[PDB]
């Protein structure tokens, strides 16, 4: 199971079962390069959010209704859509992933 | 103490 391998892999399980949790199956420069792409508001209200021209390959992790900690257990689903992340800093980078459309 | 860019990565690509 993917989810369940990359979510215990990537610390998402150690401390708390991170309930959802989303994977970019791209390279980090075209995932960074989305910080000068769209610029949009975030879900909070703030403006520092940049949505991607393109869709990405993406995997969404979602913990099943019977997970619990610390045996963390997730379902899997694919999608190919747009990315939206808030970013932040020098260099200008992705700091946070708000949302797929 | 991962940066917040630091802490993006490992949470989110997968390369």
């Amino acid at each position: 199971n993917y989810c369940n391998q990359m979510m215990k892999s990537r610390n998402l399980t150690k401390d708390r079962c991170k309930p959802v949790n989303t994977f970019v199956h791209e390279s980090l420069a075209d995932v960074q390069a989305v910080c000068s792409q769209k610029n949009v508001a975030c879900k909070n209200g703030q403006t520092n959010c940049y949505q991607s021209y393109s869709t990405m390959s993406i995997t969404d992790c979602r913990e099943t209704g019977s997970s619990k900690y610390p045996n963390c257990a997730y379902k899997t689903t694919q999608a190919n859509k747009h990315i939206i992340v808030a970013c932040e800093g020098n260099p200008y980078v992705p700091v946070h992933f708000d949302a797929s459309v | 103490k991962e940066t917040a860019a630091a802490l993006f990565e490992r949470q989110h690509m997968d390369s």
